[PDB]
């Protein structure tokens, strides 16, 4: 999947 | 014989990880699809070709139980084995999956389609989260105000999907056991390798948090000068729409009214890259420009073709909380970012970026290991560059800090302003996942669910909602990743080790020494550096290979995860504060909070 900001 | 069997072994290995390359690129094009561009039809799209390789993913589990794989000699073939058996949701029975894929589309189209009203203008009711209420709760001081927008979020993005993320907790459950986990919680807590990995992060979080509670105090102290004490108590859990955060996750938009030293210069570059003309290509190449002087892998074609690096301007419905994506060919590497052209979202980009230098560094590697030495890791790669582009030293160079003077208490306000993202966030993180892990155990009955989400975060933030809450409403889901089944250790772990890479990072840069006042820790820039871009790719380029302790071994020789580095970090705060907290008879601690009814 996606690696997205916290 | 075995030795025959391992050999053919290699083989089919060989073959299947490039099949399953080639297919879950297909379903990452739906999905990409689908994230941009929010429609029953794309979202139907989605959901059935991840059904197809649910199906293709069961056999292939079945299959591996055809290889005496337990058996072999080759631990590389071993481990790829063992990644192969790993279904996660795909081990759920096919009418199963679809309903949970159905779950979980029901709950971010949700969170990304939420709107409320301008609370000037009942009317005009088409403000999103991503720029316009975020704005809000950045900019304005009128507490009111903030209270307003953060009810009317919880209660859209939140409370709306309740039933929906009940039955997601039922079918995690179900997954996680037909895997032969416990639950979702040890599911998660897999991908880390270490059965003592949460005893670990307990023994870090006791050794950081008395910092945190110094801060918090401090904190508190100069909002209650601020707002004055019919809005802020002394005693009490901070009231969290005051932060500049829709979650109270890092608290650096209140650095202006809560910095050490206001009569000396704080660091806040947005206005000068508004001044200076920049646009979020700019941001993008000048991201780029950080990885390659460090001699790491320069953007390919395709991610600059692909990209979305500006929110669209048609009426679309999209997820806009940015995103970075493998499309596990070659060079298929892309971002989807909803670009503003502040400080922050600069930040953002190079923490994407990150990313996206990981998927290009580990490309060549099987299928089964293009992914992080842990999800920590890959978390991590874009926050150490962040580090230094936050820097005055880097800030000044590119353009961006002008007038700066460094003296003792420009140093504190930098340090404390770090501290704003970087400690506060590390209580934030820890309840995010130990929230969803005690719903995972079935350790909170359904009609405790809400006030346990608030009871975690006032027993370790110390923060709480800016109005009475209670079981009728549902808070949790208003944090995207929540919304969005992400897993948040990652980012717990991340903030940790960030800080282990960018000391090592510093140190191969010759831009830290510890005995010299002229290289401190919190003004290094590894910008240039050859030497750190090694260690870069010595780790990255290892990918899922090996276990994390061997990812960090090859980054600078050690193999344990540390508190040391980020507390050397941040030594000469903590010594500031605990001296000017004492000075100023600051109350620590807080009372349990009453914002919400059992
Ligand atoms: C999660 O845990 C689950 C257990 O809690 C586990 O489920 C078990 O998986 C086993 C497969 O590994 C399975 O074992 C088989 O059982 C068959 C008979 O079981 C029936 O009766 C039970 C009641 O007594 C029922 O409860 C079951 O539902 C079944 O109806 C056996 O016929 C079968 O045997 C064959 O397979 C072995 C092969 O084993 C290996 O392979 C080579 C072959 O070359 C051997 O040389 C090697 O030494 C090794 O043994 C052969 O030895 C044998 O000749 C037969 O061909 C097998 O034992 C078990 O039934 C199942 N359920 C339970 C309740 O135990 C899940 O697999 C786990 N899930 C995950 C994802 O890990
Ligand atoms: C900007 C864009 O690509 N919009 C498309 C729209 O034209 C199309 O009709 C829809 C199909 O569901 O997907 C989306
Ligand atoms: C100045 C410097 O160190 N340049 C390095 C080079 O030595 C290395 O061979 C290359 C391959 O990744 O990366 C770059
Ligand atoms: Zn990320």
């Amino acid at each position: 999947r996606p690696k997205i900001p916290p | 014989a075995l030795v025959k069997e391992e050999i053919q072994a290699k083989e089919y290995l060989e073959n299947l990880n490039k099949e399953l390359a080639k297919r879950t690129n297909v379903e990452t094009e739906a999905a990409w699809a689908y994230g941009s561009n929010i429609t029953d039809e794309n979202e139907k799209k989605k959901n059935e070709i991840s059904a197809e390789l649910a199906k293709f993913m069961k056999e292939v589990a079945s299959d591996t139980t055809k290889f005496q794989w337990r058996s072999y000699q080759s631990e590389d073939l071993k481990r790829q084995f063992k990644a192969l058996t790993k279904l996660g949701y795909a081990a759920l029975p096919e009418d199963d999956y679809a309903e949970l894929l159905d779950t979980l589309s029901a709950m971010e189209s949700n969170f990304a389609k939420v709107k409320v009203c301008d609370y000037k203008d009942s009317t005009k009711c088409d403000l999103a989260l991503d720029p316009e209420i975020e704005e809000v709760i950045s900019k304005s001081r009128d507490h009111e105000e903030l209270a307003y927008y953060w009810r009317e979020f919880y209660d859209k993005a939140g409370t709306a999907v309740r039933s929906q993320f009940e039955r997601y907790v039922e079918l995690n459950t179900k997954a996680a056991k037909l895997n032969n986990f416990t639950s979702g919680a040890e599911a998660w807590l897999d991908e880390y390798e270490d059965d003592t990995f949460e005893q670990q992060l307990e023994d870090i979080f006791a050794d950081i948090r008395p910092l945190y509670q110094q801060i918090h105090g401090y904190v508190r102290f100069r909002l209650r000068k601020h707002y004055g004490d019919a809005v802020v108590s002394e005693t009490g859990p901070i009231p969290m729409h005051l932060l500049g955060n829709m979650w109270a996750q890092q608290w650096s938009e209140i650095a202006d009214i809560v910095s050490p030293f206001p009569e000396k210069p704080l660091v806040d570059v947005s206005a000068e890259m508004e001044k200076q003309g920049y646009t979020p290509l700019k941001m993008f190449q000048m991201g780029d420009d950080f990885f390659t002087s460090m001699n790491l892998t320069k953007l390919p074609q395709d991610f600059w073709d692909k990209s979305i690096i500006e929110k669209p301007t048609d009426g679309r419905d999209l997820v806009c909380h940015a995103s970075a994506w493998d499309f596990y060919l070659t060079d298929d590497v892309r971002i989807k970012q909803c670009t503003r052209v502040t400080q922050d979202q600069l930040f953002t980009v190079h923490h994407e970026l990150g990313h996206i230098q990981y998927f290009l560094q580990y490309q060549h590697q099987p299928f089964v290991y293009r992914t992080g030495a842990n999800p920590g890791f890959h978390e991590a790669v874009g926050d150490v560059l962040s580090l230094s582009v936050s820097t005055p030293k880097h800030l000044e160079k590119i353009g961006l800090l002008k007038d700066y003077v460094r003296d003792d208490e420009a140093r504190i306000n930098q340090l404390f302003l770090t501290a704003l993202d970087k400690i506060v966030f590390l209580p934030f993180a820890f309840t995010m996942d130990k929230y969803r892990w005690s719903l995972f155990r079935g350790e909170v009955d359904k009609a405790n669910w809400n006030c346990a989400f608030w009871k975690l975060r006032d027993e370790y933030s110390g923060i709480e909602p800016p109005v009475v809450r209670s079981e009728k409403d549902f808070d949790a889901p208003a944090k995207y990743h929540i919304s969005a089944d992400v897993e948040y250790l990652r980012y717990l772990v991340s903030f940790i080790i960030q800080f282990q890479f960018y000391k090592s990072a510093c140190i191969k840069a010759g831009q830290y020494d510890p005995d010299n006042v002229e290289l401190p820790l919190d003004n290094c820039d590894i910008y240039g550096s050859a030497a750190a871009g090694a260690a870069f790719h010595n780790m990255l380029s290892m990918g899922a290979s090996k276990p994390w302790p061997d990812a960090l071994e090859a980054f600078n020789g050690e193999r344990i995860m540390s508190g040391k580095a980020i507390a050397e970090y941040f030594e000469p705060l903590r010594v500031w504060l605990e001296a000017e907290n004492i000075k100023n008879n600051v109350h620590i601690g807080w009372t349990t909070s009453n914002k919400c009814v059992s």
